[PDB]
This record gives C-alpha cells, structure tokens and sequence, in this order.
C-alpha cells in the first residue's frame, strides 16, 4: 500500500472539488 | 476539460515559479512546492490521457515520464512532512537541499545537506581522478520516523551508520576497476590523505 496508490488517487480527483 | 488543465496549469506553474524566486528557508514552503509539482504531474498525465501533446504550447510529455515525476514528487512531499513533523525541522533548508538532484545522488532516496567533495587518484595519475560528493547530514526516514547521520569516509569509499549497520553508498573499488589496472588509490577528503592500509604486491 504505497506511493503508486496516492498518484492513481490525484488522477482521478483532478476534475472533482478539491479537498486536501 | 482541457480548458480547466490549462486554468489548473497556469496557477500551479505561477506558484512553483514564486517558490523559485522566493528562495526560502523554511521548511513548510518547500513541502508547498512539491505539493504543487505533484500536482502539475498529474495534470501533465491527464492531458496526454486525454489525446493533447500540447498545454498552452508546453509539451505534454509521455504518461511514463509524468508518471515517474509524479511519484518522484509524491515521495519528496512525503518525506518533507516526515521532516517537518520532526526535531530537525527548525533547521535551515533550502530549495537545493531538497531538490531531486540532490535526493537522487548517493546514498539515494535521502534527503541530505552540506555536501562536500572527496577526491580518489587511481593509481598514482592526475588524469585518473573521480570526484564523489559526501555529506555531514543525511537524514534517514522510514515511516514517520527521522534520524540524522553522518557520511564518513574510509579507504573503501563513502559510508554511514544507522542502527549500528555500516552501509558504503559509494565503493571506490568499482571505480577502480572500470578505470584502473590496480587497487591501489588515494582518498582526498580535506586536509588529509588516505592511504592504502594493506601490504602491496
């Protein structure tokens, strides 16, 4: 459970309302 | 749309550019800056995703180059905060102190401050002469945790120790032998000399 899973998460939030 | 990746761009590629003419010290705008590099990855990555080799005339670069620089970029975020979260947080830091280039040169994959160069003769000739960098901090981060160390120079190379292990990130032997027809070297490293420490055949 690693790095990898934080960039698939930027990538699928980039058109959602940012919360972090 | 491509229109809001170009809006998203612009912002993040103003705020990276004000962290570089800015120059600080602290600690905190540095994470800010990796934030914003991750950031501007992820949007390079969703461009091409999206069939743009180009964002306001920059050129998109392929999904693997974004990709890399993103978890490059993730990783150094990361590892700030550790630092941030941590007793050496206070201390002087600098945009080149926390820069891939640095993080990347051995020992890899540390953060690390006051470098300083050793130089290694092979072999008794000028011509022959590697340069490596040492450094008196190299911090350690595994999980939450930090710990400072020292590199440390022997006859052998570069090393530090962490946890009561030695561990060489440079080997002047491999040098040696790509270079060299011997194993015999000098080690400068400021002011003195170190000599091979072994009989000599």
């Amino acid at each position: 459970a690693t790095i990898d899973m934080n960039f698939q998460s930027d990538l699928l939030s980039i058109f959602e309302e940012n919360l972090f | 749309s491509m229109e809001t990746l170009c809006q998203r761009l612009n912002v993040c590629q103003d705020k990276i550019l004000t962290h570089y003419e800015n120059d600080s010290t602290d600690l905190r705008d540095h994470i800010d800056y990796w934030k914003h590099m991750r950031l501007e990855c992820a949007i390079y990555y969703k461009a091409r995703e999206m069939g743009f080799k180009h964002i306001n005339h920059q050129v998109v670069p392929t999904l693997a180059v974004s990709k890399n620089k993103a978890l490059q970029a993730i990783e150094l975020q990361l590892t700030l905060e550790t630092i941030y979260n941590s007793q050496y947080s206070n201390e002087k830091w600098t945009l080149q102190d926390v820069s891939l280039e640095v993080y990347l040169t051995a020992p890899t994959g540390c953060i690390k401050k006051h470098g300083y160069t050793v130089e290694v003769q092979f072999d008794g000739d000028i011509c022959n002469t590697m340069h490596y960098t040492n450094w008196t901090h190299i911090y350690i981060c595994e999980e939450a945790s930090v710990t400072v160390v020292e590199g440390q120079v022997d006859y052998y190379g570069l090393y530090y120790v962490h946890e009561g292990i030695r561990t060489y990130f440079v080997q002047f032997k491999d040098d040696a032998e790509k270079y060299s027809k011997n194993k015999v070297w000098e080690v400068h490293a400021g002011g003195q000399v170190i000599l091979c420490p072994t009989s000599v055949f």
